[PDB]
């Protein structure tokens, strides 16, 4: 919101953007590790188990 | 009207419509802007 930016001494935007990107990377790597098949890529461990 | 021989179409076709806009008296404001102002840059 455009009021918490003024309602503080230091900025809070770069933290927001960096959190967005790093959350995205964490989720993709976790899904590649052990994602199921329901709307998400089948994880390596799931492939190994089902083979 | 329709008193003479010739006439006009409707009673709204001899009226002058003015776009002048008038407003009544409004209360004055006193306390709103007589105190000194203190800028703030935080909560």
């Amino acid at each position: 919101t455009d009021e918490t930016e003024e309602d503080a001494i230091f900025s809070l935007l770069p933290l927001l953007r960096k959190r967005l990107i790093e959350a995205h990377a964490v989720s993709i790597e976790e899904a590649f590790m052990t994602g199921d098949g329901s709307g998400k890529p089948k994880g390596l461990l799931t492939l190994a188990s089902e083979d | 009207n329709q008193s003479s021989s010739v006439e006009v179409s409707s009673e709204s076709y001899e009226t002058i419509f003015s776009q002048r806009i008038i407003r009544d008296l409004q209360k004055e404001l006193v306390v709103g802007a007589l105190f000194e102002e203190l800028p703030m840059s935080s909560k």
